[PDB]
C-alpha cells in the first residue's frame, strides 16, 4: 500500500507489461512492498490478471513465485483454459472447505477442464447410500 | 407454533393444569466480520460483473479506439 | 466480462505500441 502498491495494482490491471516487470524486480531487491497485497476487495494481483485473462502477466508472475493460493479455483469458476493450463503443471478463503478442483470443475459443464483433470487423474468421492 | 412449545412454561395438559458476555461479544464480533467480508466479496462484487451491456459500453469502446488512432497518427510524424 | 476484456486488450496493445515507438 502506502501509495506504492497502488501503482503496481493499477499497472497490472491496465494491461501494462514493462512497468509491472520493473516493479517486480525492484521490490524484489528493496524489500519495500509485498508482491501479494490485496488492497481493494481482497484481490491479489494474480487474481486481477486472472479475471482479465491476460496470459502474459500471469506467466510472468509464475516466474517470481508469488503465492498462488486457491487461484486455480477462481480460474475454474471463470472458465479460462490457459490459466488452468499453466497452473496445473509445476488464510480464510471464499470457497467452502469441501470443494476440490474436480467438484467445481464438474459444477460447470465445460468439456476442456474435465478432460484435462481426468488426464492428470483424480477420483471424486462417493456418498454412502441411505 | 413450534416456538410456542420450546419453554418450560405450559408443560402440562389443561385437564391436569391444577466476562460472561464480553467474551461472547469478542467471538460474536469475529463471526460478524467473517460474514460481512464473505457477503461483500461474494455478492455486491461478484454479481455486479454479470449485468448486460448498454450504450455506454459502445461509446467507451469507440472513443478509446479513436484516441489510440489519434495518438498513433500524431506520433507517426 | 466481455467489456472488461475488450477494453483491457485494447489498452495493452496501446501500451506495447507506445513502448516500442521509442
Amino acid at each position: 500500500l502506502s501509495t506504492q502498491e497502488k501503482s503496481y495494482l493499477s499497472a497490472v490491471e491496465k494491461g501494462d507489461y514493462a512497468s509491472v516487470k520493473l516493479a517486480l524486480e525492484e521490490a524484489e531487491i528493496y524489500f519495500k512492498i509485498n508482491i501479494n497485497c490485496i488492497d481493494p476487495l481482497g484481490r491479489t494481483a494474480l487474481l486481477i490478471a486472472i479475471e482479465n485473462e491476460n496470459l502474459e502477466i500471469i506467466e510472468l508472475l509464475l516466474s517470481f513465485n508469488v503465492y498462488v493460493g486457491d487461484a486455480l479455483l477462481h480460474a475454474i469458476r471463470k472458465e479460462v483454459v490457459g490459466a488452468v493450463e499453466l497452473l496445473l503443471n509445476h488464510q480464510f478463503s471464499d470457497f467452502t472447505p469441501d470443494i476440490t478442483p474436480i467438484i467445481l470443475a464438474a459444477h460447470t459443464n465445460n468439456y476442456e477442464i474435465i478432460k484435462m483433470l481426468v488426464q492428470k487423474g483424480v477420483s471424486v468421492p462417493q456418498p454412502h447410500e441411505v | 407454533l413450534w416456538m410456542s412449545y420450546f419453554e418450560e412454561g405450559g408443560t402440562l395438559p389443561p385437564p391436569f393444569n391444577i466476562a460472561e458476555n464480553v467474551r461472547l461479544n469478542h467471538q460474536y464480533q469475529e463471526v460478524l466480520r467473517n460474514l460481512v467480508k464473505r457477503y461483500v466479496a461474494a455478492m455486491i462484487r461478484d454479481a455486479k460483473t454479470e449485468e448486460g451491456l448498454t450504450e455506454e459500453n459502445f461509446k467507451e469502446l469507440k472513443q478509446d479506439i479513436s484516441s489510440f488512432r489519434y495518438e498513433v497518427i500524431g506520433m507517426m510524424k
